[PDB]
RNA sequence: UUUUUUUUU
């Protein structure tokens, strides 16, 4: 930063001047002096860590320093030019005065063309950061190939001398550079996706955006989420995403995986709270108007709204529940402040999803998912001690417990029991039940409350004399030998790194057995070489097994 | 004019005196021996003097 | 009106009023019609330098004189604060103010010429009620009454209004009815010429010079006399330049003595060395004070040319009636020859030839003339050589090559004989003493080896007495005049200057003539060889590039600036052009090509090719070797009286030449060039002073104009814009001409220097400066911590 | 509102 402040100086000064509506090879020698230095500034500390030998203390090793360059060359160039851009089509598009729209045609005419160079330029910068990264060293070790395709990898040839073939294991952490160039991708690949969904915002002019239109940034955003778990910055970007587009499950689903990740994203947590808590927020007004709207439409329109209602009014029951103050009326507790009433809002759920489960039961685990991460965060929300057994949980703990627990029962009773046996391609139906009894296991105090609940028990105790019953293999049976699998599931990768499992899915006992045996790394994120892949029915045993296994484990002291 | 008349006839003579061919421009094209050369007509006239 | 009262407005006020010491004159220092004051206006209009202030001004009746050194000239004085308060040091420009003292702080000195104006301190401003009553004079009348007082000294406004007839010099033609109407034509702009060429060299006289007496190799008496240094730079001599050394005193008597300089001031030493031709009557080797020097004008060379056209105008077997119409541009139909196409174009052992230079030698050997335009770096010498060799094969007689530039002449005669052809260098008589690198070629040498016989025995002794009898120099003459008519027979080719070909030992008329970068010669120079009984005239040369320098401004106005080459271009020749360079990086090439060639230019060399590895020079962009340094110093006036020099720039300068210096660049690869010449000796001296490291380190590098370094190339090449002045006036490099042939000097990398702002309005440099931007190459500050400059480059409209 | 170079019996 001491050899970088002029230039953000510099920077602030050229948009104070405003030359850049006259002169854009200012902005764009501006930008190949910048490119340049930052490119010599990241080959020289990539080439000054690389000089250090093994027997160096760990210490000495200046990690973040990659990462400082790069979060300062978005925030503090391309954002900031950005933000410049954005402005000035804020400016042109809503001058309130009566002039003639032609001329601003022709000023958006001006905008596409200078900021698809803008654009072009960065994503060169990238690109080229990724490709010189690629060049001059060896990734394939470390990262997925199907991440090195997707980057086009591939068809950049490799002039590293055999000499230069750095001896790197797949997660040897003794070696410092097995996790600079991981942050280097997944930043890139964060700043890349961001560029995109700029873009996108710039291209259109009017401010209706579809889902459609952020498909290539969306992708990006996957496969930076990839390249680095631990990261919940990336998941708020997503977050972002899906919030302007209105689809807002997904997006506190994002915010939530965001902050109680190993590395907490402020930002998720602002979002969130600004959704949740700041009642003046004008996002919550806007889940307000849609959630009220959606009343109205049940009500109203010709026919009954699955999809929203299952994701919207259960948003209403999360509020309802998880912040007692804000939602239900002071004078009327058991009602909505739209006046919605809790109780006809939780049983059109109930129909709602029994009814139509298979059709939207991504958004039904999502609700799962921030209904298992809300006690954590409401815990967390204490500003008083922690609390450590049952006696210390408060009445507004112990009312979501129950509310939780409910769902829970209910959706276990009325969807895995009749979908498990005839929907075998669906994963996620046993999923869900793995992820709850992993959840369960991982917290003890939620374990403890669930023997008191008669509700979750029976239920629980229904399933397994289900499963039993139908026999659905020969073998199958209650033992106490763990399962063990060759790879990990799309629910250990979607539910990866979070700490109410303690960061990894441990109802299966093979994480060592996968990595010492070959393209672990590849296997971790449910992508083995297709030998491996065995057919969904076997998934679906294992997951049987599995879960029947741990629900025993769960009811012997029930 | 007498120059355009020595002009005229000096390119009729040459045109006579050669052999025709065509060019890979198309302009007519005639090719003549290196040793055999033609003197354009002076006549008479007044000199500038110093 | 009193005598203290102004020539030029009569403003009595003493407050005004300054004495040129020169010729006793009062001079104002207002502006009134006029872009100056006229104080200075005379000053360089009449060459004068030392001014005397008036009595009762202020400062008194003194005669403005440096403090250190005591020199005179106006032009070098400027006032420098002292420490103590109120106290004013009369400093000139160099070395006074560039040596440091601790008496008063020299960074703050100012030139005494400011805005083309003295300081008011030393000459107030008239007050208005003077200014009104003053007469006001336009700079028309300004020139034309200071025309006349280099004639009589009391002509004022009034006195002259002569109608001295300016006869309208017909502009030239480019077809003329007949060669009677072109040498008509041709004419008085010739004679306007020659009798100004005289005029300024013969007022040249050296007096009272110190010359010392030493003997050279070929015992020949030595004069070599110092000079001083404004006069040894303003002295326009050559190598082998005949003078007059005369002295006229009661020590000795009268005597004259005649001979050739072989050494000229340079870099090292400042010593003109006259090698006196053997005389009857020795030199007073026993004088060293009050010699005079008077250059012998020559008339040769313009008298030649009039013999050209009087041959033209003249001789029907002069010019063969083809090339004789095309000169006077008459339509012909086109003609071919019969000669047979060789099976292979490029000759082994030797450079091997592209697809351009295979189509340049095919469509040469088939017509009688054609012209080659070649951009710098391609090597248009190769072609050449091919041309005549080839040539000479198919025909089997004399050629002839000629160009001006006698050291072109010296390198194309070193090629074609290393072709294996016999090459005879006609030398310059002044010219037969000065060495070169195909001295082994010169006729002169040629009749000296191979003499026989008496011949042996006639040169030893006029080598060893220096002079002969009549019957004895008749025999002589005689003889070594077979030898040479003998050696020419028998000589494949002939080497001469373009001047050269006048001379009557070329008696025997040629047929075969190349004539080389004729461009850089004027039509009457290029017309000199052409009418020596030619059929096949082929003309190379490059239009792009600088051409003739006319001294005559009327014949420069009329057209004396336009070539053969460009007439014949203008007729409706289109020329053969070669696309590929060899010498610049591609980055550097960028901007020429696209400018003056229409981008159709390509490049022979890769990026890598020019490009030197682990560079540490902080270029503002890596791998670009080239930025724009801006600096927002003032211009001045060097010691010349009308040239420009900043020091800014050359502190700059010197400190880029420090910079590249420790990146490991031997100074044989970096050179300087200025396109003022009194910028180029400010940079001289001011590099040999304050060298940071070793003063060697920096004198061994070479520093000439932009005129003077065309046609050489090096690794790196410093421009300096120098003009920087409030009115945006740049002067004489509006032209794209100078700009191109500038940038083209560099091969690896290229610096530019100057103030961004005065070239804005220039339309070339405007797109110089738009190319140098877009591609991330403007900057400002120091050259360690160069960030970008903002200048408003595009004018808002 | 122009200052530079080529040539020379």
């Amino acid at each position: 930063p001491t050899a970088f402040n002029g230039i953000k100086s510099q920077l602030n000064s050229i948009l104070k001047s405003n030359q850049l509506f006259q002169d854009y090879a200012l902005l764009n020698g501006f930008l190949a002096f910048v490119h340049s230095k930052l490119n010599a500034a990241i080959l020289t500390s990539i080439e000054s860590q690389c000089g250090k030998s093994f027997a160096a203390d760990l210490d000495s090793f200046d990690q973040s320093s990659i990462s400082s360059i790069l979060d300062f060359s978005w925030e503090s160039v391309h954002y900031p030019i950005f933000k410049w851009f954005q402005m000035w089509r804020n400016y042109i598009l809503f001058e309130k005065e009566n002039k003639k729209q032609q001329t601003k045609f022709i000023d958006f005419r001006k905008m596409n063309s200078k900021m698809l160079k803008f654009f072009k330029t960065v994503q060169n910068f990238y690109v080229n950061v990724i490709n010189t990264v690629y060049k001059k060293y060896d990734i394939s070790v470390l990262l997925p190939k199907r991440i090195i395709q997707d980057l086009k990898l591939s068809d950049i040839e490799n002039t590293t001398n055999v000499g230069d073939i750095l001896a790197v294991k797949t997660f040897n952490s003794s070696s410092p550079l097995a996790h600079l160039i991981p942050t280097l991708f997944h930043r890139c690949l964060l700043f890349l996706g961001t560029a995109y969904r700029y873009k996108t915002l710039l291209e259109e002019i009017s401010n209706k955006y579809s889902i459609s239109n952020f498909k290539k940034s969306l992708d990006f955003f996957r496969l930076a989420s990839l390249v680095l778990p631990s990261a919940g910055e990336t998941y708020s970007q997503a977050g972002a995403i899906f919030l302007q587009t209105g689809n807002l499950g997904i997006a506190v689903f994002n915010f939530v995986k965001g902050m109680m990740t190993k590395m907490p994203s402020p930002v998720s947590i602002k979002n969130f709270g600004a959704l949740m808590v700041d009642n003046k927020s004008s996002l919550n007004r806007s889940l307000h108007t849609t959630i009220m709207n959606t009343y109205l439409q049940e009500s109203k329109g010709p026919r009954t709204p699955a999809k929203e209602i299952l994701e919207f009014y259960f948003l209403g029951l999360f509020g309802s529940v998880w912040s007692p103050t804000s939602w239900r009326d002071d004078t009327k507790p058991n009602q909505l402040n739209n006046g919605i009433k809790l109780r006809h809002l939780e049983n059109a759920l109930y129909e709602t999803m029994s009814a139509r489960y298979l059709n939207n039961i991504k958004t039904i685990f999502h609700n799962l998912i921030i209904t298992i991460g809300g006690f954590h965060l409401l815990l967390k929300r204490r500003s008083d001690v922690s609390a450590k057994t049952l006696k210390d949980l408060r009445s507004n703990e112990l009312d979501y417990l129950n509310f939780a627990f409910k769902y829970i029962a209910h959706i276990l009773n009325d969807i895995v029991k009749e979908s498990w046996s005839e929907n075998p391609e669906v994963s996620e139906i046993l999923g869900m039940v793995r992820i709850i009894n992993c959840w369960i296991k991982a917290n003890p105090m939620v374990l403890q409350y669930s023997q008191s609940n008669l509700e979750f028990v029976n239920a629980l105790a229904y399933l397994i004399n289900d499963i039993v019953k139908k026999k659905p293999s020969p073998s199958f049976s209650i033992t106490e030998h763990i399962p063990k699998r060759t790879y990990w599931f799309e629910e250990d990768l979607m539910v990866k790194g979070l700490s109410f499992v303690n960061f990894q899915l441990s109802d299966f006992d093979d994480y060592e057995k996968i990595l010492e045996m070959d393209h672990s790394l590849d296997r971790l994120i449910g992508n083995p070489p297709l030998c491996d892949k065995l057919s969904a029915s076997s998934e679906m045993l294992l997951r049987l097994q599995a879960v029947v296994n741990i629900s025993s484990q769960l009811l012997q002291n029930n | 004019d007498k120059s355009f008349r020595e002009s005229e006839k000096f390119n009729n003579m040459m045109l006579k005196n050669g052999t025709k061919e065509e060019s890979e421009n198309g302009r007519e094209i005639i090719r003549t021996n290196f040793n055999k050369t033609v003197y354009a007509s002076r006549g008479t006239g007044e000199l500038w003097s110093p | 009106a009193s005598d203290n009262s102004c020539a030029y407005c009569g403003i009595d006020s003493a407050k005004c009023v300054i004495k040129c010491n020169s010729c006793k004159k009062w001079f104002c220092n207002t502006k009134n019609g006029t872009s100056s004051s006229h104080i200075v206006n005379h000053l360089v209009l009449s060459h004068h330098n030392v001014v005397s202030l008036h009595p009762d001004s202020d400062l008194g009746d003194t005669v403005l004189e440096c403090y250190n050194c005591g020199r005179k000239n106006v032009f070098l004085l400027g006032f420098v604060s002292a420490k103590s308060e109120a106290v004013v040091v009369l400093l000139c420009r160099i070395p006074c103010a560039q040596t440091k003292n601790a008496n008063w702080d020299t960074d703050q000195w100012q030139p005494l010429i400011e805005d083309r104006q003295l300081l008011s301190w030393v000459a107030e401003q008239p007050t208005e009620e003077e200014k009104l009553k003053a007469r006001l004079i336009t700079p028309s009348q300004i020139s034309k009454l200071e025309a006349k007082w280099r004639s009589n000294k009391d002509a004022t406004i009034n006195d002259i209004d002569a109608p001295e007839e300016q006869e309208a010099i017909p502009p030239l033609l480019l077809r003329y009815q007949d060669a009677y109407e072109y040498q008509r034509s041709y004419g008085p702009l010739i004679k306007l010429e020659a009798d100004y060429d005289k005029q300024l060299k013969e007022s040249q006289a050296l007096e009272h010079i110190s010359v010392s007496w030493s003997l050279a190799l070929n015992n020949r008496h030595l004069a070599s006399f110092t000079l001083s240094t404004f006069e040894s730079n303003e002295l326009k001599v050559a190598i082998g330049d005949e003078m007059i050394l005369w002295y006229s005193g009661m020590q000795h008597p009268d005597w004259e003595g005649r001979g050739y300089i072989v050494r000229l001031p340079n870099s090292f030493q400042d010593t003109f060395t006259l090698e006196l031709k053997p005389s009857k009557t020795p030199p007073p080797t026993h004088l060293t004070t009050g010699f005079t020097a008077e250059f012998i004008w020559k008339g040769t060379s313009y008298d030649r040319m009039q013999d050209a056209l009087k041959k033209f105008a003249i001789d029907k077997k002069s010019i063969s009636g083809y090339l004789y119409y095309k000169i006077l541009g008459h339509q012909v139909v086109d003609i071919s020859f019969d000669v047979p196409l060789p099976k292979e174009f490029s000759i082994p052992n030797f450079a091997q030839l592209n697809s351009s230079q295979s189509n340049a030698v095919s469509h040469v050997l088939q017509r009688p003339l054609s012209l080659i335009q070649g951009p710098p770096g391609t090597g248009k010498t190769v072609t050449s050589a091919t041309i005549v060799y080839h040539l000479s094969k198919i025909h089997k007689d004399r050629i002839l090559v000629c160009a001006p530039s006698n050291v072109a002449v010296d390198h194309l005669a070193a090629k074609l004989r290393d072709l294996g052809l016999k090459v005879v260098r006609l030398t310059a008589k002044s010219r037969e003493d000065v060495e070169s690198s195909v001295s082994n070629l010169a006729l002169h040498n040629l009749v000296g080896r191979g003499a026989k016989g008496e011949l042996k025995n006639l040169l030893k002794l006029k080598d060893e007495v220096g002079e002969l009898s009549a019957s004895d120099t008749k025999r002589f003459v005689k003889l070594v005049r077979k030898t040479e008519a003998e050696i020419l027979n028998k000589a494949d080719v002939v080497c001469c200057t373009c001047v050269g070909a006048g001379d009557k030992r070329l008696d025997t008329k040629f047929r075969t003539v190349l004539i080389d970068e004729s461009t850089q010669a004027s039509e009457p120079e290029c017309l000199i060889p052409i009418v020596k009984g030619a059929k096949q005239v082929i003309l190379v040369g490059d239009h792009q590039q600088l051409g003739p320098v006319i001294l005559e401004r009327k014949a420069a106005d009329a057209g004396l600036k336009q070539s053969l080459f460009e007439r014949l271009i203008s007729l409706g020749h289109v020329p053969i052009r070669l696309e590929v360079q060899y010498r610049m990086n591609p980055y550097l090439s960028e901007f020429p090509s696209n400018m003056f060639y229409e981008g159709s230019l390509q490049n022979g060399v890769t990026i890598e090719q020019r490009t030197v590895p682990n560079s540490k020079f902080p270029w503002p962009i890596r791998g670009i070797p080239m930025m724009f340094w801006a600096n927002y110093g003032r211009e001045e006036i060097s010691a010349n009286g009308t040239s420009f020099l900043n020091r800014i720039e050359a502190m700059n300068c010197e400190r880029i030449i420090t910079k590249l210096f420790r990146d490991g660049v031997k100074p044989e690869q970096i050179g300087v060039i200025t396109p003022y010449e009194g910028q180029r000796a400010y940079i001289l001296q001011y590099m040999q002073m304050n060298g940071s490291l070793d003063k060697d380190l920096y004198i061994k590098v070479e520093v000439a104009s932009v005129d003077a370094f065309q046609g050489r190339e090096k690794d790196y090449i410093i421009l300096s814009c120098v003009r920087a002045n409030e009115q945006q006036a740049i002067g004489f490099l509006r032209d794209p001409r100078r700009l191109n042939v500038g940038l083209t000097r560099a091969k690896y990398g290229l610096v530019i220097l100057g103030n961004p702002r005065s070239l804005a309005r220039n339309t070339l440099w405007n797109h110089l400066l738009i190319h140098f931007r877009e591609k991330g190459c403007l900057v400002e500050g120091t050259l360690d911590n160069l960030q970008l400059c903002t200048v408003q480059l595009v004018r808002p409209q």
